[PDB]
RNA sequence: GCUG
C-alpha cells in the first residue's frame, strides 16, 4: 500500500501461510525449495539442477 | 537455451502465428480478427460426425 | 544465345564463354554487369 | 529522387512546375513569390516545391550513360 | 557578438563530427607504429651469439589489390564493397639481420597487409573533389572512419576505460579502501594494486604468489630505516599511527636490510617459465628485475634507483589512509577519471601483439635451424611469413573479438557492421561510445547521467534496453586528445620553479603549503606557490609555447597539480572572458568568415581555449553573455552543440519531456531515406529508399551542419490533430487513401542474393548450367522461367516464390545446389553483377527490389518520439476537409500530448505552416528557435488564425464540427518494421532433429515458444487438458517402451536388458523426456520408471 | 535510373484529355481490351550526345538531346475506328509538361501504356477535380455602430476587402460591404473591445462550391456529371423495389 | 511475450478479415499492457475439442473481464471511449431528432440488428424539441424495449464538489435509474479500469457477464461516432499561459527565491534550527526542497483556474481519459524541482552540480530547480537536469523488468 | 546490434 499497488489481503494470507507452515519460516529461495518440495524435478526445474538430480540419484 | 527450460518446461509450439497489433474498435471483446493469410496457414483438425458432413463436403 | 556483359567502367559489351576470367577487353575491370532481358515486362500503374 | 507528378494531398498536378520554379528562383524573384507567380495558392501544393530535393541529378552523376 | 555561431562551422571543418576516428588512426599509421618498431626492435637466436634481427624503418604504404602474380594495381572502395575484397595497404618495413657472417641490409621487405579507414591518409578517397568521387564510385558525404573487411564495412567503436598511470582510491567489496595503477608504457602493462585486508598495507601484483607487507618492498627499494618510510607516507599524528601496525609486521619478521626483503620476495615470484629459460635469474636478481620493470613500471628507475619508485608507493599509501578515515572514496563516474580509447589505440594493442608474436615466431624458427640443419647460412627473409600479421588484424575487425592472451585483454563486441539504414543511422555510429563495465544492473552506476559528462557525450542519446546508459553517443563540438612529445612540458615547469623530488626528504609532502606536480602520472616535484605554476602555464599555452591541449588542474584537498597530456581525453572549445568582457570582439567573428583568421588563430591569439572535464573543475563558465559576472572565466561558444547528431534532427527539443527526445534518437536510426548519391550502384543485404524524399520544414542548426537536407529522410504531411473513427486509440494513426495513391510513403526494399561457385583442390569445379527445356512446350519449366541460357537470371524479370536465380550444380557426378528466390511476394531483378574474389571463385550477386506502399500496421514517427501504427486507411471523401480544401494526409490523436507533454510538436506544426506560406524555412534549434510570437503574425498577414486552430467541417456528415481543430505540416518518417516482414504462421513444419520440437526461425518455418511465463498463466486458469495439448501433443509427443521389471526403455516390445519381451509396456512421453532419460542414463543417472495402467 | 515500378505509378498519375462518356468499362481480367474500352499510347526516347556542343557543357540541356523525358514525348497508338471518331489532338495528355524522367546518353525508355475508365473511389489517379469544396456564405454583423479610429483596427482584423471605412459626417464609420471574401481568421477575438461589437457567423443554407478541374474535362460538364450519377444510384435501387414487390 | 500477470494470455473469438495484423479491441489491451506503437502478439490454436473448451469457459474475455488480485475490472473504457462519454454526457450536450437517432443508429451492428430500438421521450419539448446526451448515453445500457437489465448506481465523480450529493455545482455525483443516467457525467471512475463502482462491474456483478459485454461493445460504436463528428483537437493555445498565471508565477518565484535565501544565511551566518531526527545541511535542504514545492503547487493552482472551461488538456485531466493536472501545470505553469532519489541533484564536479554555477551554492536553480514551463522552454542547464531526472526512470524500468520476472 |  506504500506503493499504490493495492492487493487482497487472501494472496498474502496464503503466502505467508505457505512461507511459515513447515516449522519455521522457510523463504522462497532456491534454498526454501529443498525444505519445501519433496519431488526432484519440480527441484531439478528450478535452480541447482546438477546437484539436485545427483543428489536425488546418491 | 538449456533443455530443462529450453526444451521442457518452454518448447517450440506447432499451429501458432505472429503479427503486429492495430485497433479495431467494430469487434466484440470477445472476438479477434486474424488475417486470411495465417487463417489459410493455420488449420484445425474437425472429425466428419453427421452434423458437419454437409458443411465439410462443400 | 550469346552472353554479353557489360563492364563496370569501360561500359563496353564483352562476350564471356563459360569458364572464362572476368576480365573486360578495354580495360582492366573485373566487376561485370548483366545486360537488361529482351522480354516484355507488365506493370500495374496502380 | 524526381518532382512528384500529383500534390499528395489536393491531388493538383505539380509536375510540370518543377522547371519554372528553378527558372525563376535563377532570377531575383523570391521563393514565396515564385511560388505565387506559379499559382499554388494552397499550402498543400507550395510544400512540395518548397521541401522538394532535388536527387535524380546527383544520382545521375553515378548512372552509366 | 551575432556570430559566435561561425565557430561551430570553422571549428568542424578541421575537427570534430566524424574526424576523432580519422585523425586517430593517422596517428597509428604514421606515429604509433614507429614506437611499437623502436621497442621490439632486434631478435637475438639462442643457438648463435652473433645473429641479429633489428627493424629500421616501418612504412605502410597505398592501398592497393593485386589478382594476378606481380601486377599490384591500385584499388577503390567501391569495388572491395562488391567483390568482398578487403581494402587494406601492404606493411613494409626495413631489417639488417646478421645472414652468413655479414650484416646485410634490406629495405623494403614486406610483413603483411593492414586494414585501412576510409578517409584516413592512405585512403585514395582523401583530396578528392566530387567529380572524382563519381568515377570511384563513392558518395561525397560519406563519414568515413570505416574499414572494408571482406566486403563488410566495420566500425571499431569507441571504449570508455578508466586512466592508466593515475592511482584509482576505491572501496573492495568488503569496505576496504585500496588502491590500483594501472601501468601503460610502451614495452610493459600491468596493474599494481595495493590492500588493507587486516589492518594492515599489502602490495599485491600478478607476478608474486602472495600479498607481500608494504614495509618489505619499500626496503627491498632501498628506503632502508623505519624514519625515512614514515616521514615520506606522513608526520601527522592519524597518519603515522594508522601505519604502526604495519610497521610491526616487517620488525617480527627480521627483515631489516634490502638483501633480506629482496630475497623475501624472490622466494614468493611465481616462476612458470622451468623449459627453454637456460640456467639464471637467482631468487634475489628476480626480485631486482621484479622491483625495476613490473611494479609501478611508468615511474623509471634510472640506475637501479627507486627513489623516485618509492615517493610514489608512498603518495598511493597516504591517499588510502585519508580515504580510509573519512570513506572520501574517489567516483569512479567522473568523467575526468575515463579516457575514451578509439581506433589506433585499439589497432597499436592488437599490433603490438602480432609484431611480438612474429618476431617470437622467427627467433624460434632460428634457433631450430640455425644450429642444425646445415653450414649452408640461415636467412630469416626467406622463411618470414606475410600471413601471421595479415590474417590476424583482419579477423579481429572481421570478427569482434579482442582477446590478446599477452595483455589478459577479452573483449568481444569491440567492432559492428555499420548501419545503412538512413545516413544519420551511420553519422550516429561513427560517434558511438561503450562502458567498460556492461554487466552492471545497478541503476545509479555507469547507466545514470553525470553532471561530468557535460558538453562531451549527448545528454538524450542512448539506447532504451539492455544498455540505458552503458552506450553513449559523443555531442557535436568535442575532440578527443591525441598522445603529444612532453619534452616541452616537462622543461617549462622545471624553469617554472619545481624543485626536484629526490632533493628533498619526504616530510615535506605532509607540510600544507608544499604541493607536488604530476605529469600524465609520474612526479616532477614539489612546487611551494600553485597559482603562478597554474596562471603561467595557461598564459605559456594561448601563446602557443606550450601545445593546446595540455590541461594544468589543481586539486586543493590532495595538495597536487596534474599537468596531462596523456590522450583519449575529451576537450570542448571555450571563449575566453577577462574582465567581465568576452575576447571575440565582434571584429574578430567577421575576420573569420571574410577569410583572414581560421580557428587555430583564435586559439593561438588566446581569443578562445580547449577545457577538458579537470580543467574544468577549475572554472566558472557562463553560457550566455548576459550571466557574465565577475567570477566567469570563460563562455560557451553555442549552447545547441550540447545535444549530438540524433538529438539535434528533434525539433524544439527543450519544449518536450526528456524520455520523448530519447526515442526520437533512436527512431530516427531506423527511418527508411536517402543513404548516398552512390546508393543505386551499391549491392547491399538489405537497403530501404523512400521514393520521394522531402527536406523537413522546420530545420535545426545541427542538421545544416550534418548535411541532412541534402540526402533527407522522410515527407512532409499535412496532419489534423482530432479523434477521428476510434481506430486511432493507442498510438495509432488514420491516413488517407488518396495520399498512398499520389504517393505518400511510398518505399522501395532491396534485398541481395549472393551465390559463389568454388574449384576445389581435386580439380572440380561447380558449374553453372542453362535452363532445362520442357521439349513439348518448348519453353522452360516453371522453376527455371527467368534464367537466362547462360543460368543466372536475367535484370528486369518478375521472381515468384521457389523460382531458381542461379542454376548451380556442385560436384558430389554433379549434384545441383540451387540458389532458389524464398519470397512471400514478387520482387524484380534489378542487377546481376558477376565477379571474382580475392581467391578466384567467380561471386554472383544479384538485387532484387520490392516496393511497398503504406498498409495497415506499417510505422509511422512524427520525429517527436511518437510513433503509431496506421491503424486504418480511410477514402478522401470521408477525411474532414477547411474551407480552402485540403483534407488532412494524417489525422492524429489528442490524447498522445497531455501525458507525452510534447509541446515541442504542437510549435512545430504553427512553424511549419507559417513558413510554407511565407516560403521560409523557420528553425527550432535547441535553446533558441523561432518564437510562438513571432510566427502567429506570420499566419495572420496570410489570413489564418494565430494560433494555427481552423474551422473544418465533416466530410462524413457534410455539417461543421463543434470544435477548431489544429491543421499543418508536419515531417514524417517512416520507421523499417514492416507488417509484411513481420507476420509469420506455422502449421505443421519442419521439426528440429535432436528434439523434434518445430524451428526456431521464421525463414525456417519458425513455430512459437510457449514459455514458463505463458504456461505458469494457463496454470492460474487451472486448463489441464490445454497445457497438455500444447506442450505435448502440438509439440513433440512420442510413444517409448518401457519395462516393468527394470523401468528401462526398451525397443519394438523387448529389452536386451532383462532379455524377456514379456514385461515390455508402450507409453506417451513428450519426445524431449525421451532425450532426458537417455542423457540421465548414459551419464549413470538412471531415470526407471514405474508404469500403471489408467483405472 | 528511374525504377520501372516508380515510372509506371507516375505515368498513372499524368492525365489523359480523353472523354470518358464515350468509353465504357472494362469487364474483369480481359486484358487485351477492345477498341471501345481502351487507349492506347506508346512513349519511345533514347538520350543522346549533341554532337555539336560547346566545350565547357555545364548544362545537361546543351550537352544532351531528350535529356528529359516529358509528356509531350507520349505518343497515340489508334486502335480500330479510333482514329476516325477522335480527330488529331483530341486525344492527348492534358498537361504536355509533365516531366515523366530524366536520362543520360545511351539510356532509353520504350514502353506501351492501356488506359481504362475508372472512378476515383478505386484509386485517385482517376479523379476529375484537383479539389471540389464548399464554404457556407459569411455574414458578419455589427451589433453596435463603430466608428472613429476603432473601424481602422475593424478593419484590420478582418480580411482586406470585407470592410470598408466610411467618413460619413468627416468621421470614419465601419460597414459591411463584401462578406464573401472573410476568411473567418478570427482575430476579432484577440482584440478585447471589438469582440463584444460584431458578431461573425455563416449562413447555413447559402453554399458557395469552388470545383477546380485536372483539365481531362471542363468543369461545367464535372458537376453536371456528379448530379447525374446521384440521380443513377436512387434509380438503381427504386428498381430494385420493383423487382422485390 | 512480456506475460506478468494471469491476464497476459486471454482467448478470443476469431473472426477472418482482409487486413494483415491482429486487430483487437482497445478496451483489452490493458490486461495485456499493449500500446499500438509497433506491437506483436502471437495466436496459438488450441488442436482439441477438449483444449478448445477449456479455453472458452475458463480463459475466455467474458469470464475474466476482473482481476484476480483486487477483482477490479480491468477490461473496460480507454481514452477517446471515455471522453466522447464524459463529453456526451455534460449537461450543455442537447440533441435535436435527427442528431440522436444517427449516434443511436452506429448501436445496431453485430445482434443489435434484431433489437427494435426504443427513442427516449426528448429531455425539451416546448420552445424547440431536444434530448439531452445523459439520454443518448442510455440506450447503450437498455438499447431495447426488450432488455431486461435495470442497471443502478450512485457514486461519487471525480470533481465532487464535497456537498450536495446529486445537487453539486461541478454536475460530478453519478445516479443511474433503471439503466438511466439522471445525474453526473461519465469519467474514469465510472466507465474505467480500476473501480467497483464503475457500470460495466454493476451489469457484470447483478446482471451478468454478457449484459457487461454487450453494453461495452455498444459504447466503442456510440463513443467514437459523437467524437468524430463533434471534433475535439489540442493545439498551442491549449498549453500558452495567459496574463494571470504570468503575473503571478513572477511573484511565487520570488518570494520563494528569497525565502531560501533567507535559511541559507540562516544556515550559514546565524544558527539553523534542527528536526530531532535531522541535521544541519539536512534540515536545511528538506525545508528548502518544501518551499519550492510550495512555489510549483501555488503556480499549478492558479494555472487551473485561467484555463477556459474547453481546454482540450483540462478536460482529459477532469475526465481521466489521460494527463494529470501536474502534467497541465509542468506544460502551462512551471516544472518542478528536478529530485534523483527523492533528494535536489548532486555535485558532480566538485562542491558543484555544474561548472555554470558558484562553488558551495545551494541556492534552488543550481540544484535542479527548473523555473520555466515546458511552454516557455528550458534553459540549457535547467534541460540537462531535466535529462537527468527522465534517465533514472528509464534505467529503473529496465531494470526493474529483469528483477520482478 | 535492434525491434517488440
Ligand atoms: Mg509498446
Ligand atoms: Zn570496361
Ligand atoms: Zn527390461
Amino acid at each position: 500500500v506504500n506503493h499504490g499497488m493495492s492487493i487482497d489481503r487472501r494472496h498474502v494470507m496464503l503466502l505467508s501461510d505457505l512461507m511459515t507452515y513447515k516449522g519455521e519460516v522457510l523463504g522462497i529461495t532456491r534454498f526454501g525449495l529443498a525444505k519445501m518440495k519433496e519431488s526432484v524435478l519440480m527441484l531439478a526445474s528450478f535452480e541447482k539442477t546438477a546437484d539436485h538430480l545427483f543428489d536425488a540419484a546418491y | 537455451q538449456g533443455r530443462f527450460r529450453g526444451n521442457l518446461s518452454g518448447k517450440r509450439v506447432d499451429f501458432s502465428g505472429r503479427t503486429v497489433i492495430s485497433p479495431d474498435p467494430n469487434l466484440r471483446i470477445d472476438e479477434v480478427a486474424v488475417p486470411v493469410h495465417v487463417a489459410k496457414i493455420l488449420t484445425f483438425p474437425e472429425k466428419v460426425n453427421k452434423a458437419n458432413i454437409n458443411f465439410l463436403r462443400k | 544465345q550469346p552472353m554479353i556483359y557489360i563492364c563496370g567502367e569501360c561500359h563496353t559489351e564483352n562476350e564471356i564463354k563459360s569458364r572464362d576470367p572476368i576480365r573486360c577487353r578495354e580495360c582492366g575491370y573485373r566487376i561485370m554487369y548483366k545486360k537488361r532481358t529482351k522480354r516484355l515486362v507488365v506493370f500495374d500503374a496502380r | 529522387m524526381i518532382i512528384p507528378v500529383r500534390c499528395f494531398t489536393c491531388g493538383k498536378i505539380v509536375g510540370n512546375k518543377w522547371e519554372a520554379y528553378l527558372g525563376l528562383l535563377q532570377a531575383e524573384y523570391t521563393e514565396g513569390d515564385a511560388l505565387d507567380a506559379l499559382g499554388l495558392k494552397r499550402y498543400c501544393c507550395r510544400r512540395m516545391l518548397l521541401a522538394h530535393v532535388d536527387l535524380i541529378e546527383k544520382l545521375l552523376n553515378y548512372a552509366p550513360l | 557578438v551575432e556570430e559566435k555561431w561561425r565557430l561551430l562551422p570553422a571549428f568542424l571543418k578541421v575537427k570534430g563530427l566524424v574526424k576523432q576516428h580519422i585523425d586517430s588512426f593517422n596517428y597509428f599509421i604514421n606515429v604509433e607504429i614507429k614506437k611499437i618498431m623502436k621497442a621490439n626492435e632486434k631478435v637475438t637466436s639462442d643457438a648463435d651469439p652473433m645473429w641479429y634481427l633489428k627493424y629500421l624503418n616501418i612504412y605502410v604504404g597505398l592501398p592497393d589489390v593485386e589478382e594476378s602474380f606481380n601486377v599490384t594495381r591500385p584499388v577503390s572502395p567501391h569495388e572491395c564493397r562488391l567483390r568482398d575484397m578487403t581494402y587494406s595497404a601492404p606493411i613494409t618495413v626495413d631489417i639488417e639481420y646478421t645472414r652468413g657472417s655479414q650484416r646485410i641490409i634490406r629495405n623494403a621487405l614486406p610483413i603483411g597487409r593492414m586494414p585501412i579507414m576510409l578517409r584516413s591518409s592512405n585512403c585514395v578517397l582523401t583530396g578528392k573533389t566530387p567529380a572524382e568521387f563519381a568515377k570511384l564510385n563513392e558518395c561525397p558525404l560519406d563519414p568515413g572512419g570505416y574499414f572494408i573487411v571482406k566486403g563488410v564495412e566495420k566500425v571499431i567503436l569507441i571504449q570508455e576505460q578508466l586512466s592508466k598511470n593515475r592511482i584509482i582510491v576505491e572501496a573492495d567489496r568488503k569496505g576496504a579502501v585500496g588502491a590500483s595503477v594501472t601501468s601503460s608504457t610502451h614495452e610493459k602493462k600491468s596493474r599494481t594494486n595495493m590492500a588493507v585486508k587486516q589492518g594492515r598495507f599489502y602490495l599485491r601484483h600478478n607476478t608474486l604468489s602472495e600479498d607481500i607487507p608494504i614495509v618489505i618492498i619499500f626496503k627491498a627499494m632501498g628506503v632502508e630505516s623505519d624514519q625515512e618510510i614514515v616521514q615520506m607516507i606522513g608526520t601527522e599524528e592519524h597518519v603515522m599511527a594508522a601505519f604502526g601496525p604495519s610497521l610491526e609486521e616487517c620488525q617480527k619478521a627480521q627483515i631489516f636490510t634490502q638483501m633480506q626483503a629482496l630475497k623475501y620476495i624472490g622466494n614468493k615470484v611465481r616462476r612458470q617459465r622451468m623449459w627453454g629459460g637456460g640456467p639464471k635469474k637467482t631468487k634475489i636478481e628476480e626480485a631486482r628485475e621484479l622491483l625495476a620493470s613490473t611494479i609501478l613500471t611508468h615511474v623509471p628507475v634510472k640506475e637501479f634507483n627507486f627513489r623516485a619508485k618509492c615517493i610514489y608507493t608512498a603518495v598511493m599509501v597516504r591517499r588510502v589512509i585519508l580515504a580510509q578515515g573519512d570513506n572520501k572514496v574517489d567516483d569512479r563516474d567522473y568523467y575526468g577519471n575515463k579516457r575514451l580509447e578509439l581506433a589506433g589505440q585499439l589497432l597499436s594493442l592488437l599490433f603490438e601483439d602480432l609484431f611480438k608474436k612474429f618476431n617470437s615466431e622467427m627467433k624460434k624458427i632460428a634457433d631450430q635451424v640455425i644450429p642444425k640443419q646445415r653450414a649452408a647460412q640461415f636467412d630469416v627473409v626467406k622463411h618470414m611469413r606475410q600471413d601471421q600479421i595479415t590474417n590476424g588484424m583482419v579477423n579481429a575487425i572481421s570478427t569482434g573479438n579482442w582477446s590478446l592472451k599477452r595483455f589478459k585483454m577479452d573483449r568481444q563486441g569491440v567492432t559492428q557492421v555499420l548501419s545503412r539504414l538512413s545516413y544519420i543511422s551511420a553519422l550516429g555510429m561513427m560517434t558511438r561510445i561503450s562502458s567498460q563495465f556492461e554487466k552492471t544492473r545497478k541503476v545509479s552506476g555507469p547507466r545514470s547521467l553525470q553532471p561530468s559528462q557535460w558538453g562531451m557525450l549527448c545528454p538524450s542519446d542512448t539506447p532504451e534496453g539492455e544498455a540505458c546508459g552503458l552506450v553513449k553517443n559523443l555531442a557535436l563540438m568535442t575532440h578527443i586528445t591525441t598522445d603529444m612529445e612532453d619534452g616541452p612540458i616537462v622543461k617549462l615547469a622545471s624553469n617554472l620553479g619545481v624543485e626536484d623530488v629526490n632533493l628533498l626528504c619526504g616530510e615535506e609532502l605532509s607540510y600544507p603549503n608544499v604541493f607536488l606536480v604530476f605529469l600524465n602520472g609520474n612526479i616532477l616535484g614539489v612546487i611551494r606557490d600553485h597559482k603562478k605554476l597554474v596562471n603561467t602555464f595557461r598564459l605559456m599555452r594561448r601563446a602557443g609555447y606550450i601545445n593546446e591541449f595540455v590541461s594544468i588542474s589543481t586539486n586543493l584537498t590532495d595538495r597536487c597539480v596534474y599537468i596531462s597530456s596523456d590522450g583519449g581525453r575529451l576537450c570542448r572549445p571555450y571563449i575566453i572572458v577577462k574582465k567581465q568582457k568576452p575576447a571575440v570582439t565582434n571584429k574578430h567573428m567577421e575576420e573569420l568568415a571574410q577569410g583572414y583568421r581560421n580557428f587555430e588563430d583564435f586559439l593561438h591569439e588566446s581569443l578562445v581555449e580547449y577545457l577538458d572535464v579537470n580543467e574544468e573543475n577549475d572554472c566558472n563558465i557562463a553560457l550566455y553573455e548576459h550571466t557574465i559576472n565577475k567570477d566567469t572565466t570563460h563562455l560557451e561558444i553555442e549552447p545547441f552543440t550540447l545535444l549530438g547528431v540524433c538529438a539535434g534532427l528533434i525539433p524544439y527539443p527543450h519544449h518536450n519531456q526528456s524520455p520523448r527526445n530519447t526515442y526520437q534518437c533512436a527512431m530516427g536510426k531506423q527511418a527508411m531515406g536517402t543513404i548516398g548519391y552512390n546508393q543505386r550502384n551499391r549491392i547491399d543485404t538489405l537497403m530501404y529508399l523512400l521514393a520521394y524524399p522531402q527536406k523537413p520544414m522546420v530545420k535545426t542548426k545541427t542538421i545544416e551542419l550534418i548535411e541532412f537536407e541534402k540526402l533527407p529522410a522522410g515527407q512532409n504531411a499535412t496532419v489534423a490533430v482530432m479523434s477521428y473513427s476510434g481506430y486511432d486509440i493507442e498510438d495509432a494513426l488514420v491516413l488517407n487513401k488518396a495520399s498512398l495513391d499520389r504517393g505518400f510513403g511510398r518505399c522501395l526494399v532491396y534485398k541481395n542474393a549472393k551465390c559463389t561457385l568454388k574449384r576445389y583442390t581435386n580439380q572440380t569445379f561447380d558449374k553453372v548450367m542453362g535452363p532445362m527445356l520442357d521439349a513439348a512446350t518448348r519453353k522452360p519449366i516453371w522453376r527455371h522461367e527467368i534464367l537466362d541460357a547462360d543460368g543466372i537470371c536475367s535484370p528486369g524479370e518478375k521472381v515468384e516464390n521457389k523460382q531458381v536465380l542461379v542454376n548451380k550444380s556442385m560436384p558430389t557426378q554433379y549434384k545441383d545446389v540451387p540458389i532458389t528466390y524464398k519470397g512471400a511476394t514478387d520482387s524484380y531483378i534489378e542487377k546481376v553483377m558477376i565477379s571474382s574474389n580475392a581467391e578466384d571463385a567467380f561471386l554472383i550477386k544479384m538485387l532484387l527490389r520490392q516496393t511497398r506502399r503504406p498498409e495497415i500496421g506499417d510505422k509511422f514517427s512524427s520525429r517527436h518520439g511518437q510513433k503509431g501504427v496506421c491503424g486504418l486507411i480511410v477514402p478522401q471523401e470521408d477525411m474532414p476537409f477547411c474551407d480552402s480544401g485540403i483534407c488532412p494526409d494524417i489525422i492524429m490523436n489528442p490524447h498522445g500530448f497531455p501525458s507525452r507533454m510534447t509541446v515541442g510538436k504542437l510549435i512545430e506544426l504553427l512553424a511549419g505552416k507559417a513558413g510554407v506560406l511565407d516560403g521560409r524555412f523557420h528553425y527550432g534549434t535547441a535553446f533558441g528557435g523561432s518564437k510562438v510570437k513571432d510566427v502567429c503574425e506570420d499566419l495572420v498577414r496570410h489570413g489564418y488564425n494565430y494560433l494555427g486552430k481552423d474551422y473544418v467541417t465533416s466530410g462524413i456528415t457534410g455539417e461543421p464540427l463543434e470544435a477548431y481543430i489544429y491543421f499543418g505540416p508536419v515531417y514524417y518518417q517512416k520507421l523499417k518494421h514492416m507488417v509484411l516482414d513481420k507476420m509469420h504462421a506455422r502449421a505443421r513444419g519442419p521439426r528440429a532433429v535432436l528434439t523434434r520440437q518445430p524451428t526456431e526461425g521464421r525463414s525456417r518455418d519458425g513455430g512459437l515458444r510457449l514459455g514458463e511465463m505463458e504456461r505458469d498463466c494457463l496454470i492460474g486458469y487451472g486448463a489441464s487438458m490445454l497445457l497438455l495439448e500444447r506442450l505435448m501433443i502440438s509439440s513433440d509427443a512420442f510413444e517409448v517402451d518401457v519395462c516393468g521389471q527394470c523401468g528401462l526403455l526398451g525397443y519394438s516390445g523387448w529389452c536386451h536388458y532383462c532379455k524377456s519381451s514379456c514385461h515390455v509396456s508402450s507409453l506417451r512421453i513428450p519426445y524431449a523426456c525421451k532425450l532426458l532419460f537417455q542423457e540421465l542414463q548414459s551419464m549413470n543417472i538412471i531415470p526407471r520408471l514405474k508404469l500403471s495402467k489408467y483405472n | 535510373i528511374v525504377q520501372d515500378e516508380i515510372l509506371a505509378h507516375r505515368l498513372g498519375l499524368i492525365p489523359i484529355h480523353a472523354d470518358p462518356r464515350l468509353f465504357e468499362y472494362r469487364n474483369q481480367g480481359d486484358e487485351e481490351g477492345t477498341e471501345i474500352d481502351t487507349l492506347q499510347f506508346r512513349l519511345q526516347v533514347r538520350c543522346t550526345r549533341n554532337p555539336h556542343a560547346a566545350k565547357d557543357s555545364s548544362d545537361p540541356n546543351e550537352l544532351y538531346v531528350n535529356h528529359k523525358v516529358y509528356t509531350r514525348h507520349m505518343t497515340w497508338i489508334p486502335l480500330g475506328n479510333q482514329a476516325d471518331l477522335f480527330p488529331e489532338g483530341t486525344i492527348r495528355p492534358v498537361h504536355d509538361d509533365i516531366l515523366i524522367a530524366q536520362l543520360r546518353p545511351g539510356q532509353e525508355i520504350d514502353l506501351l501504356m492501356h488506359c481504362v475508365k475508372g472512378i476515383g473511389k478505386d484509386h485517385a489517379k482517376f479523379s476529375p477535380v484537383a479539389t471540389a469544396s464548399y464554404r457556407l456564405l459569411p455574414d458578419i454583423t455589427l451589433l453596435e455602430p463603430v466608428e472613429g479610429e476603432a473601424a481602422e483596427e475593424l478593419s484590420r482584423c478582418f480580411s482586406p476587402g470585407v470592410i470598408e471605412v466610411q467618413e460619413v459626417q468627416g468621421k470614419k464609420v465601419a460597414r459591411v460591404a463584401n462578406p464573401r471574401l472573410d476568411t473567418f481568421s478570427r482575430e476579432i477575438f484577440r482584440n478585447e473591445k471589438l469582440k463584444k461589437v460584431v458578431r461573425l457567423a455563416r449562413v447555413r443554407d447559402h453554399y458557395i462550391f469552388s470545383v477546380e478541374s485536372t483539365g481531362v474535362l471542363p468543369p461545367d460538364v464535372l458537376v453536371s456529371e456528379a448530379i447525374k450519377v446521384l440521380m443513377g444510384k436512387c434509380r438503381r435501387f427504386l428498381d430494385e423495389l420493383d423487382a422485390v414487390q | 511475450q512480456p506475460s506478468l500477470h494471469k491476464l497476459s494470455i486471454m482467448a478470443h473469438l476469431a473472426r477472418v478479415k482482409p487486413h494483415r495484423t491482429f486487430r483487437f479491441n482497445e478496451c483489452v489491451c490493458t490486461p495485456y499492457n499493449a500500446d499500438f506503437d509497433g506491437d506483436e502478439m502471437n495466436l496459438h490454436l488450441p488442436q482439441t475439442e477438449e483444449a478448445k473448451a477449456e479455453a472458452l469457459v475458463l480463459m475466455g474475455t467474458k469470464a475474466n473481464l476482473v482481476t484476480p488480485r483486487n477483482g477490479e475490472p480491468l477490461i473496460a473504457a480507454i481514452q477517446d471511449f471515455l471522453t466522447g462519454a464524459y463529453l456526451l454526457t455534460l449537461k450543455d450536450t442537447f440533441f435535436d431528432r435527427a442528431k440522436a437517432c444517427q449516434i443511436i443508429a452506429s448501436i445496431l451492428v453485430g445482434k443489435d440488428e434484431k433489437i427494435k430500438v426504443r427513442l427516449p421521450p426528448p429531455t425539451i419539448l416546448k420552445p424547440v424539441t431536444l434530448w439531452t446526451g445523459k439520454q443518448i448515453f442510455s440506450v447503450i445500457l437498455r438499447p431495447s424495449d426488450d432488455n431486461p437489465v435495470r442497471a443502478n448506481l450512485r457514486t461519487k465523480g471525480k470533481q465532487y464538489c464535497g456537498k450536495g450529493e446529486d445537487l453539486c455545482a461541478n454536475d460530478s455525483y453519478v445516479t443511474i435509474q433503471n439503466s438511466e443516467l439522471m445525474s453526473g457525467s461519465m469519467d474514469k471512475g465510472t466507465l474505467g479500469s480500476g473501480s467497483k463502482n464503475n457500470i460495466f462491474y454493476i451489469l457484470l456483478r447483478d446482471w451478468g457477464q454478457n449484459e457487461a459485454a454487450d453494453a461495452m461493445s455498444r459504447l466503442a460504436r456510440l463513443a467514437p461516432v459523437y467524437l468524430s463528428n463533434r471534433g475535439f483537437s489540442i493545439g498551442i493555445g491549449d498549453v500558452t499561459p495567459g496574463q494571470g498565471l504570468l503575473k503571478a508565477k513572477y511573484e511565487l518565484l520570488n518570494a520563494g527565491y528569497k525565502k531560501c535565501d533567507e535559511y541559507i544565511e540562516a544556515l550559514n551566518t546565524g544558527k539553523l534550527q534542527q528536526q530531532p531526527g535531522c541535521t544541519a545541511e539536512e534540515t536545511l535542504e528538506a525545508l528548502i526542497l518544501k518551499e519550492l514545492s510550495v512555489i510549483r503547487d501555488h503556480a499549478g493552482s492558479a494555472c487551473l483556474r485561467e484555463l477556459d472551461k474547453s481546454n482540450s488538456p483540462l478536460t482529459m485531466a477532469l475526465c481521466g481519459s489521460k494527463g494529470s493536472f501536474i502534467n497541465i501545470s509542468q506544460m502551462i505553469a512551471c516544472v518542478g524541482q528536478q529530485a534523483i532519489s527523492g533528494s535536489r541533484v548532486p555535485d558532480g564536479f566538485e562542491n558543484r552540480s555544474l561548472p555554470h554555477f558558484e562553488k558551495h551554492s545551494k541556492l534552488p536553480a543550481a540544484k535542479g530547480f527548473v523555473a520555466n514551463s515546458f511552454y516557455s522552454g528550458l534553459t540549457p542547464t535547467e534541460f540537462f537536469f531535466h535529462t537527468m531526472a527522465g534517465r533514472e526512470g528509464l534505467v529503473d524500468t529496465a531494470v526493474k523488468t529483469a528483477e520482478t520476472g
